């Protein structure tokens, strides 16, 4: 990943083994849960496409998820090539040729060319584009790992309200259908599926009730 | 405080002059950042090497379609289109830089430089900047356009960037 | 987070992966203890709102608590907008940006805008404001995670005074109240709920005795 | 709908309540039948898209059919957009812009814009295009509401030829097919499905016998 | 309601009796159904606030719904007064003062003032604002008159798919919680509550199936 | 009535037969409901006292109500003549004389005096006073016609809450008390007279009881 110097300029730097070790360990230990996308975006800030291909190829196991991510990256690269055709002929001396989708992916280009793209004037953010594509792929992967659907949630007679709302919001963050649909769901489905006693305790507070009073009602 | 960007204009490759723009980022900030960033090319894509595809003498010069090069395309740094930020500033005279659109909340990257007072456009196109240096370069450009907009020679943004 | 760089010019330095790993580990190992608030405040010194958003997204589990935190951040932003609306006044000769409830919460504010608001003279304390909001949310969360009320703390028949006062002060620190309420409670509730064998000992010492005197009295 | 006003200047005249009541009555008694498409085309002559939206909203019940109509209108709008692209840019002061695919359905087009598109020279046939779309939708709906197929129409043992041919032609008109296919369908199905005695009576007349001779054969 | 003349200007016109008669008949005969709002919006185009107060007071019976509408109008009027505060100082010569939240309803203003407000330069659309408020109130009324919730829909073993989808879309248009949530519901809840045989027939077409093939699958 | 010609004088126009036909139809079919007063005020707009006398005389049957209405008109005319002195003697040309109570009733004048009084500068509206008197009389009639009082409404054990609130609000519309007393009763006796189950439900609802909340609570 590129790093700025004392005078402000930046140059390529070898990827730290600690970053790779932490990434592989968090992938192994935390599997594929909603909290891998923020950590992935934090680990590889400013990483070249070669570094991202490293961080993806290094993930042993869960090869189906990695194949899904590869297919998503392939579709995004095809759409990028369709929306931005590259020109042919001689290239200007002060400009380097613009990358194609397969080259934005970093599959058929050298590291020096990535560094030249990233430190050009004006700079070309190939790393950020490929990171956005990988984040979309990881969103689709965490959508696939979702164990249950949002509608099938029903609290058991003994399962506490805390565990119920924990499971609900876990699969809700794993759903990621939309934002306003999520807002409507947390109003309706959250109170629609409570245990009868605590259910009517929550209905006593009306729809204006917030989550804090919703929990301290059934609390104790 | 308010950014200033320039355009080195070219007519079929012969250099013609530099137009520089003050972007009113203190009133239309999101509109001004999108023109600034597309001029520097810092987000990967932009105005450098795009042309003015529609120049109507006594009205305005329009350009900025860097994807389709004919007024049907262009994209913003926020996605392909975004909202009309506001309408504080009005089309008061030549040199005003205003956003082209395909109706409300459809701003992308096309802009037009007015060469006359066009009050009928008020309330319908966001104004976000004005020519600082170079208005006679904008005026000379008019001669290469027509009543319907078609230009006679290719007029390009040979280079562009930020000055301040 | 931004940091003073040689010489005297603050530049943006992205959050280090080791800090994120330390935060994930402390949230995994210690759950939601009263001490996490200081660990969080010390791990994110001078952090841009984007860094705090990253540190709140990298959490694994406890999605209900994160939802209360987000809702309290929204409430603080709403109140902040209400307490800081633009009243008509003559325009200032010098213009500096301004942070909205949504500009403070790092939702719609780009990293460059936050760097500007922080490094500009005079500085806009967006980082400290967002940290105060997150600290209020974490106080709410740790006061919710309290298993039992402070009023229910009672010593066992043979439970030593050591563990009794330890658990009592832990629950009291987790509990929320003004300092004078705590000053009254440590004098009215501590000695009363003790075991009678050592309760007589504490009564023999006196009502206004300090903690160390009672502790060495019932020692052994 | 706009109407020629004395003298020679079309002005906007809002839809009359009596027309809406007639439409509600015909969609209350006739419900969905082949005759509704012709009645609808006559009640809404030269109607602005807002008037057609008003006439489609006033229908009470049959929400599935209205949803089919809305979805087919959306499909036709998408096809019109794919066939007639709309170029972006400032409009000319004298002429109006080319309407997009959704400006026809009156969703985002104000009444003034439609009045302009209709009264301008040359006129833009937005009303007739939206009427063609609604007519396609109504054809879909009336072909769906058919209780039985045309192949299932068979005459009863003592059911007179009158009711048989009436029901057969009604189902054939409700059915959707090219007129060229119907020319073979009638000569293949009308005589075959009749009663055996009337079957021989019609076959005695000949294969290419007209409808009136075939009728007067088994008359009474 | 105002009406345009040959010269182009508009002036007040007495409300037609067979409009009041039609409105009272449609309100009583159809009671409250989703198709009363389009009829109301079509009947009173350009009506003054006095005409709308007439059309509301004239509705005999269902006084609870009319009181709900009055309360909704009441709250809406208060919000308008709070959002915009009258300016102080000298007033321009070519301009005169505006109405209040309660006067938008027309409760404490004469008809001539309404006509002056509607035909001023520039015109002030008090009629359209009060019509929007009444339409919102009628939406809440038709929400209350919904006989079930959206989740309780489960098709019976014998109830045909046509009746099931009709009931579903009826109570869905009567729900009006949102538009994208409606789009998610029509994908999930529509496919989740079918009868097992036709359920797996619909599952044979996958989620890409449209409504037309969805119904013609279970058809016949 | 008095139709205002478009850009012209307010020409007098005899009452159309449609108005009288609708009036006799409603007074025959609907007897004397609370809403008839709004429909009467709607049909007769800007009408001369001759028009109102024609609309009242055309009523067939219920002669006791007509005699009470005439007695109320006589009482109002006597009060008007008592609290307003009537001038006499020679009257200056171009200025009509003082309208008398028996004259403002239209029983001792022709159409010319009424048209002159409704066209003077400043205008002296005889129609808006005679209609006010007729509305007072019709209010007395509809109060007399009410079968049950407001204080004696009790909900049946099986009769649901909707029918109870319908009857309650109908009788309230028929009530004669002032508006503040009306608010008091519609605030208290509504929940104070319901069935015990939903009575306790609404008591659990507590203060600030609003009609839609009440009806959503008493569901099922």
């Amino acid at each position: 990943p590129i790093v700025q110097n004392i005078q402000g300029q930046m140059v390529h730097q070898a990827i730290s083994p600690r970053t790779l070790n932490a990434w592989v360990k968090v992938v192994e230990e935390k599997a594929f849960s909603p909290e891998v996308i923020p950590m992935f975006s934090a680990l590889s800030e400013g990483a070249t496409p070669q570094d991202l291909n490293t961080m993806l190829n290094t993930v042993g196991g869960h090869q189906a998820a990695m194949q899904m991510l590869k297919e998503t990256i392939n579709e995004e690269a095809a759409e990028w090539d369709r929306v931005h055709p590259v020109h042919a002929g001689p290239i200007a001396p002060g400009q380097m040729r613009e990358p194609r989708g397969s080259d934005i992916a970093g599959t058929t280009s050298t590291l020096q060319e990535q560094i030249g793209w990233m430190t050009n004037n004006p700079p070309i953010p190939v790393g950020e584009i490929y990171k956005r594509w990988i984040i979309l792929g990881l969103n689709k992967i965490v959508r696939m790992y979702s164990p249950t659907s949002i509608l099938d949630i029903r609290q058991g007679p003994k399962e506490p309200f805390r565990d119920y709302v924990d499971r609900f919001y876990k699969t809700l963050r794993a759903e990621q259908a939309s934002q306003e649909v999520k807002n409507w769901m947390t109003e309706t489905l959250l109170v629609q599926n409570a245990n009868p006693d605590c259910k009517t305790i929550l209905k006593a507070l009306g729809p204006a009730a917030t989550l804090e009073e919703m929990m301290t009602a059934c609390q104790g | 405080v308010n950014p200033t960007v320039f355009f080195d204009i070219a007519v079929d490759g012969e250099p013609l002059g530099r137009v520089s723009f003050e972007l009113f980022a203190d009133k239309v900030p999101k509109t001004a950042e999108n023109f600034r960033a597309l001029s520097t090319g810092e987000k990967g894509f932009g105005y450098k090497g795009s042309c003015f595809h529609r120049i109507i003498p006594g009205f305005m010069c329009q350009g900025g379609d860097f994807t389709r090069h004919n007024g049907t395309g262009g994209k913003s740094i926020y996605g392909e289109k975004f909202e009309d930020e506001n309408f504080i500033l009005k089309h008061t005279g030549p040199g005003i830089l205003s956003m082209a659109n395909a109706g409300p909340n459809t701003n992308g990257s096309q802009f037009f430089i007015c060469t006359a007072k066009t009050e009928w456009l008020d309330g319908k196109h966001v104004v976000f900047g004005k020519v600082k240096e170079g208005m006679n370069i904008v005026e000379a450009m008019e001669r290469f356009g027509s009543r319907n907009g078609k230009t006679s020679k290719k007029i390009t943004i040979a280079d562009c960037g930020q000055l301040e």
